[PDB]
């Protein structure tokens, strides 16, 4: 407890609760933008889901991580790469993306040499269906003629909570070729082709578009605490600062005091 | 005004003394004649400070923080002059200075224990044109009990901090997110706060000589309705600038019709 | 009765809505799906949507691409990367459009270029019809 130190760390909580508190306000500004774009996402996406619910899908006999680059936002990328690492051991072949630079510093050493592509410039600007088209060419562009693959992302659910989340990516057309889908016909075996690369793009636009919702409502969040606790933590520093400079002051005097009574 | 000085230069006994002087000259107005007298100590941190200068000059050892051992009966026995008495009363304005920004210094401390309201001048206030610069959420008072000012006094300027409270609260997300996801209610809090802020300035008589306007004395009761109203929603048609260096609502109404 | 849903990934246009009918532009000519149709999977083409509505007077919109499902059960979903109603759409552009194109194309002899190019054609050209 030194008027220097205590004085060092007031100064450097002051500019944190500062830099904070901007943080979350930008944050809930995103997130404000995010929440409402998602409605039609949703209704797009779950859309496009429907086919398969609707009517199954297994397969005889790919792990996608959705997140984004920047961190302090709690524990969206952890959670989703806690979830992918579980797969990743339960399982067949193995191969993985992720999108988001967090993922591939995450999830990553471990699995570097299980790695096929890894994607940049994700969440500071809103998602696009154009961001998901890309991801969804380069995986086609791919040498990976996978068989199955996952989608793992974060559900939103509200300012406070959201569910990391796995979607089933049948996307091979070979599997798309089963006996449920046999209620359908007058399909081109080559029809669906472009049928499922199309419901593949939909469905990365649409973890992408649940993600920045999450993502930007856990920075809000994890930023209000955090501008919270300065505060606080400033307070207090401020109070203990005062306490120890009267002590010194009292101290010293005594400390004349006695040697002069003595003499 | 009668003005008592105790200049800096003069001894420690000196301007530990003067403020007593002005005090006699106060209670005079009070015990001989039964006005309600005014009283102003500029500062009283230095009344403190000249206490503890005679006291070590007196040999006494200092307590804590090298104040005056009587630090406390020191201010007793000048405060407690200050009061209403049978025959007329003595009301202090007391200029405070707090050392080191440490109001649990052992001067500052000491007194507030005398205090029944603070009067805080606000610089940020001020930018805002607002005059006098009073902070209206920072000032307080002890009287401010619906059993000392009566319920309706009391509602109204719970009232009047609130709505000042929420505005403050909106203020971060007008800057930044812009001002619209504000609610026909958000929309209205921020409108008459705003309006409060004006109707809380007002023009000074001292000032006449320079603001080459007119002074205004607003009553209490005109105090109280002129808020009353605001709250109530009997002036939203009313624009900003209508309340701006007014005395009463009145004249809230008829700036409007100059201003069209 | 059947439950139709309609939406691009920006705007939503019907969410299970009970709607009679709706034509869909498609790679192989234009199927009307009806309240009761064989289940069926099938891919866009830039042309036209057609929504009987509950009462007459039918709803228009113009779909870029995409896809649409009907299913066993009588519930249909419309997709489209984008879709607009004609209500937004400037006629003059398209053609000054489809004439640039045209023009590229016979500048062109890389199979890959041009077909980005016969492909941008076939959608302003699909832009004059409701237009």
């Amino acid at each position: 407890a030194t008027l220097k130190d205590i004085t060092r760390r007031l100064k450097s909580i002051k500019n944190i609760q500062k830099i904070t508190k901007s943080m979350k306000m930008v944050a809930a500004a995103k997130y404000a933008r995010a929440e409402r774009e998602l409605k039609p996402a949703r209704v797009y996406g779950v859309g496009s889901l429907a086919l398969y619910e609707k009517a199954d899908i297994k397969t005889p006999e790919l792990i996608i991580g959705v997140s984004s680059d920047r961190g302090l936002c709690g524990a969206i990328h952890s959670s989703v790469a806690k979830q992918m690492k579980s797969e990743a051991a339960n399982l067949k072949e193995v191969k993985i993306i992720g999108v988001g630079d967090k993922i591939r510093s995450i999830l990553h050493r471990t699995h570097s040499d299980q790695f096929l592509v890894t994607f940049k410039e994700v969440g500071r600007r809103p998602p696009t269906f154009g961001d998901a088209s890309v991801i969804a060419l380069e995986l086609l562009n791919s040498g990976y003629e996978f068989d199955e693959g996952s989608i793992i992302f974060n559900r939103f659910r509200s300012v406070i909570s959201y569910k990391t989340e796995e979607k089933p990516i049948f996307s091979l057309d070979t599997i798309s070729s089963a006996e449920s889908m046999s209620i359908y016909d007058d399909i081109d075996a080559d029809v669906l082709r472009n049928y499922q690369e199309y419901s593949l793009a939909n469905i990365i636009y649409y973890s992408l578009k649940e993600s920045t919702t999450s993502e930007q409502s856990a920075r809000m969040t994890a930023m209000d605490n955090a501008s919270k606790n300065a505060s606080e933590m400033i307070d207090k520093l401020t109070l203990t600062f005062n306490r120890t400079r009267q002590a010194v002051i009292t101290k010293e005097l005594i400390e004349i005091i006695s040697g002069a009574a003595a003499l | 005004v009668a003005l008592v000085y105790g200049q800096m230069n003069e001894p420690p006994g000196a301007r530990a003394r003067v403020a007593l002087t002005g005090l006699t000259v106060a209670e005079y107005f009070r015990d001989q004649e039964g006005q309600d007298v005014l009283l102003f100590i500029d500062n009283i941190f230095r009344f403190t400070q000249a206490g503890s200068e005679v006291s070590a000059l007196l040999g006494r050892i200092p307590s804590a923080v090298g104040y005056q051992p009587t630090l406390a009966t020191d201010m007793g026995t000048m405060q407690e002059r200050i009061t209403t008495t049978k025959k007329g009363s003595i009301t202090s304005v007391q200029a405070i200075y707090v050392p080191a920004d440490d109001l649990t210094d052992p001067a500052p401390a000491t007194t507030f224990a005398h205090l029944d309201a603070t009067t805080v001048l606000s610089r940020a206030i001020a930018e805002l044109g607002i005059y006098p610069a009073v902070d209206p959420l920072d000032s307080t008072s002890r009287i401010m009990d619906p059993n000392i000012v009566g319920s309706e006094h009391y509602d109204v300027a719970r009232g009047v901090q609130k709505i000042l409270q929420d505005y403050k609260s909106l203020q971060d997300i007008i800057a930044i997110l812009g001002m619209d996801e504000l609610s026909e209610e958000d929309k209205l809090t921020v409108s008459r706060a705003r309006k409060i802020q004006r109707f809380l300035s007002q023009p000074f008589q001292v000032a006449e000589v320079f603001t080459g306007h007119l002074g205004k004395l607003v009553p209490l009761k005109e105090t109280i309705k002129g808020f009353q109203q605001i709250l109530a929603g009997e002036y939203d048609h009313l624009p900003e600038q209508a309340f701006y260096m007014v005395g009463p609502i009145e004249e809230a109404v008829a700036k409007a019709d100059k201003l069209a | 009765q059947m439950s139709f849903t309609f939406a691009s990934p920006t705007q939503v246009f019907f969410n299970s809505a009970n709607v009679r009918q709706v034509d869909v532009p498609t790679q192989t000519g234009a199927f009307g799906i009806l309240a009761a149709h064989v289940p069926t999977l099938q891919v866009l083409r830039p042309g036209l949507v057609v929504v009987h509505a509950e009462d007459g007077t039918t709803s228009k919109y113009f779909v870029s691409s995409g896809s649409v499902t009907v299913n066993a059960d009588s519930s249909v979903q419309l997709l489209a990367e984008e879709a607009v109603t004609l209500d937004m759409l400037d006629l003059g552009a398209a053609k000054a459009n489809l004439e640039k194109a045209q023009s590229e194309l016979l500048g062109a002899a890389d199979e890959a270029t041009r077909a980005e190019i016969q492909i941008r054609i076939e959608a302003n050209e699909a832009l004059v019809k409701a237009l």
